[PDB]
DNA sequence: TATAATGGGAGCTGTCACGGATGC
DNA sequence: GCATCCGTGAGTCCAG
């Protein structure tokens, strides 16, 4: 719902 | 012929398409110092109309006496400023989009 | 993108909305052709996605895109079609219209029932064309052009054109209306008749199918112009050709307030 | 001339100040008198106290300071710059571990200040701050709508600072805790604070059934670290529980003083309905490493124990005006400085990590383009902020004290339901029950009573005297509502024999309840009935005879008074007329003891006791916001000997310091041939003559010559095609000279524009060959004067560029405005009123013969309805005329106080004094009855006004007793069937002009995108024919008047080129288009991807775009 | 046609109806003290008796105008229809009545007071919340009248 | 089945009505979807259009109304009689 | 209005709708314009 | 009200027909310039200007008295639209 | 640049390009002036003869909105560029005359 | 064009009452 | 079958 929420979500799987 | 009714219906891409005058490929307004559209971008005179009646952008076609020539030099329809409320323009997206309308 | 008296600048938000979209999607094409990793490919379509949406429905899925310091959103298409303030509701069920005026009320007990007192110059505004074309005939003015720029001052108004304009008026009607219109006799059409001052007279009478008083109401005028529309207005919405309420069938221009006391 | 005033109630006390809602508030924000070590935690302080230190490098705040402003008032509103001073921070940048200081004083821009009458100047506009009403910090309980026996409680910091958080039994029976609309077991929370299941159960385990539901053996397993650290998974998913990070966001959603502040008010009233003490404004503490709580645990309690039905324990009624408190100018000037404080701050932060680590001085680290930002958003943009109503002085001082429920940290009008509009039973004494707008805002703005003032916890406050046993001393006690609550107080009037009470039964109060109670049952007493009003509300004289709903009308009408060159105060008084003139700065005033030294129409000198010569300026015909001219007329003599306070000039609409909002004018209240049907009134042309209802009107227009890429503007007499009878009035420079009457279509200020570059028409090629003349270079752009305006030029003020002292905008060489005032005499249509309600538009103005007149030859000037009277209610205005028809004939003027007042029998007596001069005189000048006279007598003792029987003199003088007299007809001669009431009533000419308002248009402006006409009058636009008009002519079957207005009239271009063209040629008009407006619906539907066909009865397409959009 | 504040005629029945409603008042409060009847019973005996007293004092104006004065201002014009309807007309002339609290409970004070005679400062400050309570009423019914109005237009205009 | 004024008003056959009245994103979707044709029946739909109404002196029963007096009346009549 | 025979081509339903409306703002022991509305 | 606008009413089967042959006979007069006119010398309306009495302008007033007298014939399908056109610009040129 | 849709007042009913006029189409009054200026031309050069208006209609543009030059209007009539120049000359001095005779073309030179 | 730097920041609350989907 | 969420409405014209 929070595209920077989700995307720093993605971004710490790395 | 008089309208008698009227049809809504999606349009496919092909017939947003056949609606465009040309692309817009480029997100600029006009310019900063002459005032003038941007070519290729949102005012684009040679995909969505000429700014005043009859004349090209250049200004080497000036009157109605040339009516449907596009200028090669500057790449202006000479015809009725009015048609700028009307030609519609297109960008061609790199991924589909849904149209929010069909999930919201 | 217009320029206004001041020589700045005013723009549509379609603009920036459009400018975003344009934005985003050169960059995902740049960076879909230098090959970047999946992560920065899909966050760029997703910015796509919403910058799509953004421009057919702002605020519908997530928070409304805002120009730059402004909590004010973004006007989106679905925002133009829609609402109170909508293309439909705002501009094509209802539209400002030309040859209308304007102006306070005041009561006009010396009217016959079919009558109204109109300002001399909001008719001489209101019946500018017909003005003009009854001075040209006249040996007021040579031309239209001449007649309209004699009208332009107010000082170079001369006692001729007044009785041009009586004549011009004679037997047409102009429509009142006083708002709101709550039913069909909200709008009603009276011949005029030319007074001095800046007040619209009108008939006690039908005071009562307006809801009007003179605690400071006014009224709009509007003028009929095709011999069709003057047919309409006089034979149909002319205020004594309407005397029973089309609700009850009671009467509804009735004698009432001063009058019923002195009966 | 004498003044008899009535009333026996003896105020203890004056009116408060009445613009120190105003003043006070912003004195108290900003602190510019108190010496910056002396300065308290409080206003811009408070502000920078809270912002400072910024810890990232540290930088620290020593103290402010406000410098003089740069220009005066005049020039402020002259110039349209905003009157301000420069504000000054002093701040030190410490590095922690170098020990290093460099402290500087850096400029943070200017704040606006405040003027003498409580307003402030934005762009050389007026503008005033409205208080804001709004729900008092705190701790309330309210009953839960679902469960009866159930309730919920709030926890409510101030607006933008902190959410807000609701304690809530589920039906389940564990406790749960609302905030930002997540929800948790409050026990997470306690066990966060550091509570275990021992100290729950002592201080909570006397009431036994809900405890047992607030314990969670999973949630006192866990440690306090291990708790925080589920509570910040529970409130921020996704985020890694970062301990650190969960500490920092639970610190800065409770503990955090700086991004959660209850109100000092709120803290008082939490400490006050908790019984606890806050050791700050926040619900918990950080200390020693932990958290430990302050507020959750006595809510809790209190939450259980209104739940058990524990005695003590009570529901919160939130409009109340105890929970309801006002946001004073200071407050919201503070708001806004804060949040660009914080912004200043958040620059500042970023600031300390770039550049060079160890060269920054203060100057280098902050950027105060934030600060100046908000502020300048929070006075020019700001819904609270209002251009100010200065139409006349009560309109400026009423609005000063108006309180805003709207607005930002407010509601919205469908937030607003009956609750919040509603008149609540704490509002006597603080909040006006009559004074409040006519319409959708009813209920929501409204007006701050007379004896009210707000004390520093943002509270309304009302006095009241202290009566001890059955003696009412002087002494005076401020209240606010919860504390008024408590005692008995009784009405104003109650008798008194000395201080001591005289009824055997007072009417008093308990908590709002009306009750009948003995004198040693009586704690306190009114102070006036004055305290209970507005200050316009207190302008009605007989205001206990006005239903509340027209007295409504007659105090905000009395804000739409126009200032007129005749003014007078009324001959019925209310007792507040002069400190209204006082209080707002109208009048001017004598400072010392002294004599006059000299009067002249500009300025009054003075010569004082200190020897001190003092000269004081007098505002001459100066506009205001609204047009209405702003002057001071002298009212002293040279040489005359003034004291301490006595009047020197009267201001506008003021008469020997009395508000003179209107005239005094003989009405006779009859029906008039219809003239006077349905609220219209018929006026006297002796009105006109004597200049009565004539007032001054000023219009500022403006201009601007600037620089184009076609070439410059300029403003020069040399205009293309134009006679010199059109250039007549112009001077070498193409402006207008002053003393010049203009009229509509007259030239204010010549101008000259480069045409742009467009190819001559070959018929303008074949005409410039026929005549032989070149075409010119620029164009005629000229200001001229609107259709309906115009007057005489007073005044003209020109700005160039590269002369001294001025610099315009970007791109803009000179400016002119031209100032045109005109002399408005009354005429019909324009809306006159008196102050009981009574309105109603000029409809006749008829010769002065035909006015109906009293035997001895005087006309009458006004004729109103009585019809007008019955249904509305208010018969104060009846008593105004029948003291002022006495008060006509013994000349003199009176003060009825409102609900004490002028009672019958006194004005009985009054007339009857009056008769003798009306009739003693005639009987001395050798005349005797009339025959009309003695018909009219016959008529009347029909009517049962007068005893058969006695003399016509006796007869005579019992008809004049109730008001009325023997009326003769203009016209006939032969008298009026009946006795008439005719007096002397006090009628005040309203705003609302019909020279304003005529508007009318056969074509102009279009509007971009829909080409339909423009709207508004001054931009020459058409009337809107909206939906339920179009209803209107389908009802009626007109087809085609309809077809026009959606075609011809508007909207369809070829069209409404082709109706103008066969009307000016004389053709009848042609078959209407496609409206341009369904052509913009397609292509916006278009745009949409959604296909728009046009088809007929084939169902083949048909082109309504005629192939121009087509490839 | 005037009118004059005498032209609001007090009738002599009024003050006796007054006496009568207070001898009623503390009739029923010594039977409320007794514990024969509650604190909800008495509240609508004082209702119901102040009522049929405010209609008593009406139908004592209009018979007074009737009989007495039967070409009164007031009565005149209300009687023709013109301007006015009996209970105005009982507000100048006869009681105000009773007037509720903003909760919509019925006050057990009644006003009075007529328009003729002028409230209290306390009468008009409980007249105040029913004045308020109906400018709201209206204000935000003309909304609800104006959309249903839109709504049968939308659904009837074929 | 019945149903209240403004389900009713939703579902009329008219998309041009039904869009203009409320609801118009779903009344739009749902018309484009079905590729609906309004017939241009009722008053609102000619309203948007700018057409003359099918009401009053718009009315099929009405409009083709002629005049013509007798003189002209009989001159045409004479004028066919010959062919 | 007419006391007469409706003319063919009367918008009869806008008539009914503003007929029925125009009181609305009049409608006040009662249900009211409220209950109108319910129905 | 109209004069014998409770006669032209009589005439109709519908109120908005009547107003259509009105406008559609007002038209006719407008473009023949009065000249197709049913009405006698003695029957043409009439208005007052300072000179003294002129014909009427008002060709919708001209139309109902016109409509009054009986002279005209009203109804559909009464003749081909060009032929009726053509023969009144034979009778009347413009 | 600014939004057009910046809110004008403290209610959503206005928008600021709902204060701007359209100064790019022409009005009414514009195209009646310029239509009743194309009548006035061609009622005063039916005047002359039909060859020495079209000289005029060909060298100034009014046909086929090009302006011709006198060698072109000459080899059109088959005359010398000078008989064309002089009959052009001719042209304009009869339309000099009948203009300062009937002053019918004054008005429309603003 | 090269010290090393590696998960944001602002929220915003006093309707209200329908219809229609989606949760036990 | 019954709670609960989301979404969409909530009078007109004028004037600022
Ligand atoms: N919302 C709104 N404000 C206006 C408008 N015209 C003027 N104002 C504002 C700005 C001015 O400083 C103030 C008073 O100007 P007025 O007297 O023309 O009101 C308008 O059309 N709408
Ligand atoms: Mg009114
Ligand atoms: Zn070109």
């Amino acid at each position: 719902s929070d595209p920077v929420r989700q995307y720093l979500h993605e971004i710490g799987q790395v | 012929k008089e309208v008698r009714k009227v049809r809504i219906a999606l349009a496919s891409p092909e017939k947003i398409r056949s609606w465009s005058y040309g692309e817009v490929e480029k997100p600029e307004t006009i310019n900063y110092r002459t005032l003038k559209p941007e070519r290729d971008g949102l005012f684009d005179e040679r995909i969505f109309g000429p700014i005043k009646d009859y004349e090209c952008a250049c200004g080497k076609y000036k009157r109605q006496r040339f009516e449907g020539k596009v200028c090669e030099r500057c790449g202006v329809e000479v015809t009725k400023s009015i048609v700028r409320r009307y030609r519609m323009g297109h960008i061609e997206l790199a991924t589909p989009a849904a149209h929010i309308w069909f999930v919201k | 993108m217009v320029q206004v008296d001041g020589g700045r600048f005013a723009t549509s938000d379609l603009n920036d909305l459009y400018r975003r979209l344009i934005n985003r999607n050169n960059r995902l094409k740049k960076l879909l052709a230098q090959g970047a990793p999946e992560i920065i490919i899909r966050n760029e379509k997703r910015m796509l996605q919403e910058a799509v949406d953004a421009l057919l429905d702002n605020g519908r899925r997530g928070a409304p895109v805002t120009n730059p310091g402004s909590d004010r959103p973004l006007r989106s298409l679905t925002d133009i079609l829609s609402g109170k303030q909508g293309r439909f509701r705002q501009n094509l069920l209802g539209k400002r219209v030309d040859y209308s005026g304007r102006s306070v009320i005041v009561v006009g007990p010396q009217l016959k029932l079919h009558q109204c007192g109109l300002p001399k110059r909001m008719a001489l505004e209101l019946f500018k064309p017909f003005l003009l074309k009854k001075m040209e005939e006249k040996g007021i003015a040579p031309n239209v052009k001449a007649a309209r720029r004699m009208l332009e001052r107010q000082r170079d108004i001369k006692d001729e054109v007044w009785d041009a304009l009586e004549e011009v008026i004679h037997g047409k009607v102009v429509l009142l209306n006083r708002a709101p219109t709550l039913h069909r006799l909200g709008i009603q059409a009276f011949q005029p008749v030319l007074v001095e001052g800046q007040s619209i007279q009108l008939h006690p009478l039908v005071c009562e199918a307006f809801n009007a008083d003179f605690d400071g109401d006014q009224m709009a005028v509007h003028v009929p112009l095709s011999s069709f529309a003057q047919a309409e207005a006089r034979i149909q919405m002319l205020s004594a050709h309407n005397l029973l309420s089309p609700a009850s069938g009671e009467p509804l221009a009735k004698p009432s307030r001063d009058i019923i006391l002195g009966l | 001339m004498e003044i008899k005033r009535f009333g026996r109630i003896r105020e203890v006390i004056p009116l408060p100040p009445l613009t120190e809602i105003q003043v006070e508030s912003y004195r108290r924000a900003l602190q510019a008198d108190v010496p910056p070590e002396k300065r308290e935690n409080v206003g811009i302080q408070a502000a920078f106290r809270e912002t400072f230190p910024i810890e990232e490098l540290v930088l620290d705040f020593l103290e402010y300071r406000l410098g003089e402003p740069p220009f005066p008032q005049d020039e402020c509103r002259e110039k349209d710059l905003t009157y301000q001073a420069p504000l000054y921070a002093r701040l030190q940048l410490i590095h922690k571990d170098t020990g290093l200081i460099k402290e500087d004083e850096v400029f943070l821009g200017h704040i606006p200040l405040m003027t003498e009458d409580g307003s402030f100047i934005i762009n050389g506009a007026d503008r005033v701050i409205v208080s804001q009403i709004h729900r008092s910090p705190g701790v309330y309980f309210t009953p839960d709508p679902a469960r009866p026996g159930r309730y919920i409680a709030s926890i409510i910091p101030l607006p933008k600072r902190g959410p807000w958080i609701d304690l809530e039994v589920e039906p389940n029976g564990v406790v749960s805790m609302k905030v930002n609309k997540r929800k948790f077991p409050l026990v997470l929370l306690l066990r966060v604070l550091g509570y275990d299941q021992e100290t729950l159960a002592r201080e909570l385990g006397a009431y036994g059934e809900l405890v047992q539901g607030l314990m969670d053996e999973s949630v006192f397993a866990m440690r306090p670290e291990e708790a925080l650290i589920r509570l910040f998974t529970l409130l921020r998913p996704g985020d890694p529980p970062k301990r650190d990070k969960a500490v920092a966001y639970v610190y800065g959603l409770i503990a955090d003083p700086r991004r959660y502040d209850l109100g000092e008010a709120g803290r008082y009233k939490a400490e006050e309905k908790l019984g606890i003490r806050l050791s700050g404004r926040t619900l918990a503490r950080f200390e020693d490493g932990e958290f430990k709580d302050e507020v959750f645990l006595p809510t809790l309690r209190y939450l259980f124990a209104l739940t058990a039905g524990v005695p003590g324990h009570e529901v919160d009624d939130i409009d109340h005006l105890g929970n309801r408190r006002i946001r004073t100018v200071g407050e919201l000037m503070t708001d806004q400085f804060r949040v660009g404080l914080a912004r200043l701050a958040r620059g500042v932060r970023e600031r300390m990590l770039m550049g060079s680590e160890d060269s920054l001085t203060p100057a280098k680290l902050v950027n105060s383009r934030p600060l100046e930002a908000a502020i300048r958003e929070f006075f020019s943009r700001s819904q609270l902020s209002q251009f100010k109503d200065e139409t006349n002085p009560l309109s400026s001082l009423r609005h000063k004290r108006r309180i805003s429920a709207l607005g930002p940290g407010g509601l919205t009008r469908e937030r607003a339901g009956f609750d919040v509009r509603d008149v609540h039973r704490t509002h006597y004494g603080r909040i006006c029950p009559v004074e409040t707008p006519e319409g959708a805002n009813i209920g929501l703005i409204t007006s701050l009573a007379a004896y009210a003032r707000v004390d520093e916890l943002g509270f309304i406050r009302t006095p009241y005297r202290r009566v001890v046993g059955g003696v009412v001393t002087d002494e005076v006690v401020y209240m606010t509502a919860t504390e008024e609550d408590r005692y008995t107080i009784a009405q104003a009037n109650t008798p008194l024999e000395g201080n001591r009470i005289a009824a055997e039964r007072v009417v008093a109060r308990r908590k709002g309840e009306p009750v009948i109670v003995s004198p040693e049952e009586v704690e306190f007493m009114d102070v006036s009935p004055k305290q209970v009003f507005s200050v316009n509300t207190n302008l009605i004289p007989f205001l206990e005879h006005d239903d509340a709903n027209r007295a409504l009308m007659g105090s905000n009408m009395q804000t739409q008074a126009v200032p007129l060159i005749r003014a007078q105060a009324p001959v019925v008084m209310t007792g507040l007329e002069e400190r209204v003139v006082r209080d707002s700065l109208a009048a001017l005033y004598a400072e010392e003891d002294g004599e006059v030294a000299k009067v002249d129409g500009n300025r009054i000198v003075v010569r004082y006791e200190d020897g001190r010569l003092v000269e004081y300026p007098l505002r001459r015909f100066y506009r205001s916001n609204q047009g209405t001219a702003l002057d001071q007329r002298p009212r002293v003599v040279v040489g005359q000997r003034v004291r301490k306070g006595d009047l020197l000039a009267d201001g506008p609409a003021s008469e020997n310091g009395f508000l003179a909002l209107g005239q005094n004018v003989l009405v006779a209240i009859m029906p008039f041939d219809g003239y006077n049907f349905e609220d219209a009134i018929v006026i006297s042309e002796e009105l006109l003559k004597r200049d009565f209802y004539t007032s001054i009107h000023i219009e500022r227009y403006e201009i601007e010559a600037r620089d184009t890429k076609l070439g410059p503007e300029r403003i020069t007499r040399d205009i293309p095609h134009l006679s010199e009878a059109a250039l007549r009035d112009l001077d070498e420079e193409g402006v207008v000279r002053i003393g010049a009457e203009v009229k509509p279509g007259d030239i204010l200020v010549g101008r000259t524009s480069f045409k742009g570059e467009s190819e001559p028409t070959p018929e303008e090629r074949l005409l410039r060959s026929i005549f032989g003349e070149k075409a010119r270079d620029v164009k005629d752009t000229s200001l001229r004067v609107p259709p309906g305006e115009g007057g005489i030029v007073v005044r003209t003020v020109r700005l160039r560029r590269g002369d001294p002292g001025v610099e315009l905008k970007p791109g803009v060489r000179e400016v002119v405005r031209v100032y045109v005032a005109q002399k408005r005499k009354l005429q019909v249509g324009d809306k006159l009123a008196n102050r009981h309600g009574n309105k109603g538009v000029v409809a006749k103005i008829l010769p002065v013969e035909d006015m109906p007149h009293l035997p001895d030859g005087t006309p009458v000037d006004v004729i109103l309805n009585p019809l007008g009277v019955p249904s509305r209610m208010n018969l104060g205005q009846i008593l105004e005329t029948h003291l002022g028809l006495a008060g006509y004939f013994l000349g003199q003027r009176y003060i009825s106080p409102i609900f004490d007042g002028a009672k019958e029998p006194e004005i009985k007596e009054l007339l009857a004094q009056a008769f003798e001069v009306y009739f003693g005189k005639r009987k001395g000048e050798g005349f005797g009855v009339d025959k009309r006279e003695v018909e009219v007598l016959r008529r009347a003792e029909k009517l049962g006004l007068v005893t058969p029987g006695k003399t016509p003199e006796e007869q005579l003088k019992e008809l004049f007793l109730q008001g009325k007299v023997v009326l003769y007809d203009g016209r006939t001669g032969e008298p009026i069937e009946g006795p008439i009431v005719v007096g002397q009533m006090f009628i005040m000419k309203l705003y609302h002009m019909v020279e304003d308002k005529m508007h009318a248009r056969s074509t102009g402006p279009y509007s971009l995108i829909t080409q339909q006409p423009l709207g508004g009058k001054a931009q020459f636009g058409g009337q809107r024919f909206g939906e339920m008009e179009v209803w209107a002519l389908e009802a009626y079957g007109a087809a085609h008047t309809l077809q026009e207005m959606l075609t011809l009239k508007s909207d369809d271009i070829e069209g409404r080129n082709a109706a103008y063209e066969a009307i000016i040629k004389g053709e009848d008009v042609p078959e209407p288009s496609v409206p341009e407006s369904f052509r913009v619906l397609v292509k916006e539907l278009q745009a949409l991807a959604l296909d728009v066909q046009t088809l007929d009865e084939k169902d083949n397409p048909v082109d309504i775009f005629e192939g121009l959009a087509s490839k | 046609i005037t009118i004059g504040i005498d032209d609001a005629v007090i009738p002599e029945e009024k003050k006796q109806y007054l006496e009568e409603a207070d001898r009623k008042l503390l009739q029923i409060e010594q039977a409320y003290e007794m514990g024969f009847l509650t604190d909800r019973e008495r509240y609508d005996q004082i209702l119901q008796l102040w009522t049929e007293t405010t209609e008593k004092v009406t139908q004592a104006v209009f018979k007074n105008f009737e009989e007495n004065y039967p070409f009164n201002p007031l009565y005149v014009m209300a009687q023709s229809g013109a301007r006015g309807n009996p209970q105005q007309i009982r507000q100048l002339c006869g009681l105000r009545g009773l007037m509720q609290k903003p909760s919509g409970e019925t006050f057990e004070v009644p006003v009075r007071s007529s328009f003729r005679e002028g409230l209290t400062v306390l009468e008009y400050f409980i007249s105040s919340h029913g004045a308020r309570k109906g400018g709201a009423d209206t204000a935000l019914r003309t909304a609800d009248s104006g959309y249903l109005t839109r709504k049968l237009v939308d659904v009837t205009h074929e | 089945l019945l149903m209240g004024v403004t389900k009713s008003a939703l579902s009329t056959k008219s998309w041009l009505s039904a869009a203009s009245f409320q609801n118009t994103t779903h009344v739009l979707t749902e018309a484009a979807i079905a590729g609906k044709k309004d017939e241009l029946i009722g008053l609102k739909e000619n309203v948007i259009l700018g057409r003359l109404i099918p009401a009053g002196t718009g009315s099929d029963f009405v409009r083709f109304t002629q005049v013509v007096d007798q003189k002209t009346l009989k001159a045409i009549e004479e004028a066919r009689k010959e062919a | 209005s007419m006391a007469r025979p409706v003319s063919i081509g009367e918008a009869v339903g806008i008539v009914a709708a503003q007929s029925i409306g125009e009181p609305g703002t009049q409608l006040t022991i009662t249900q009211g314009l409220p209950r109108v509305i319910e129905l | 009200a109209e004069p014998g606008i409770d006669k032209l009413f009589g005439m109709v089967d519908s109120k908005y027909r009547l107003t259509v042959v009105v406008a559609k006979r007002a038209q006719q007069l407008l473009r023949h310039g009065f000249k197709n006119t049913v009405l006698e010398p003695e029957e043409r309306p009439k208005m007052q200007t300072l000179e003294g009495l002129f014909d009427d302008p008002n060709a919708v007033t001209w139309a109902m008295k016109e409509l009054l007298t009986g002279r005209l014939v009203f109804g559909e399908n009464l003749v081909p639209e060009d032929r009726l056109q053509k023969e009144m610009e034979r009778l009347y040129p413009v | 640049p600014v939004s057009l849709e910046t809110p004008i007042g403290d209610e959503k009913d206005s928008f600021y390009g709902d204060f701007i006029p359209d100064e790019h189409l022409p009005s009414p009054v514009d195209a009646a002036t310029q239509s009743l200026l194309s009548e006035e031309l061609e009622k005063a050069l039916s005047k002359l003869s039909e060859r020495e208006a079209m000289v005029l209609k060909l060298r100034k543009g009014l046909i086929d909105g090009r302006e011709h030059t006198l060698e072109e209007v000459g080899a059109f009539f088959g005359v010398t560029r000078e008989r064309i120049r002089q009959i052009e000359n001719k042209a304009l001095r009869k339309l000099k005359y009948h203009e300062s005779r009937t002053r019918k073309l004054r008005d429309f030179l603003d």
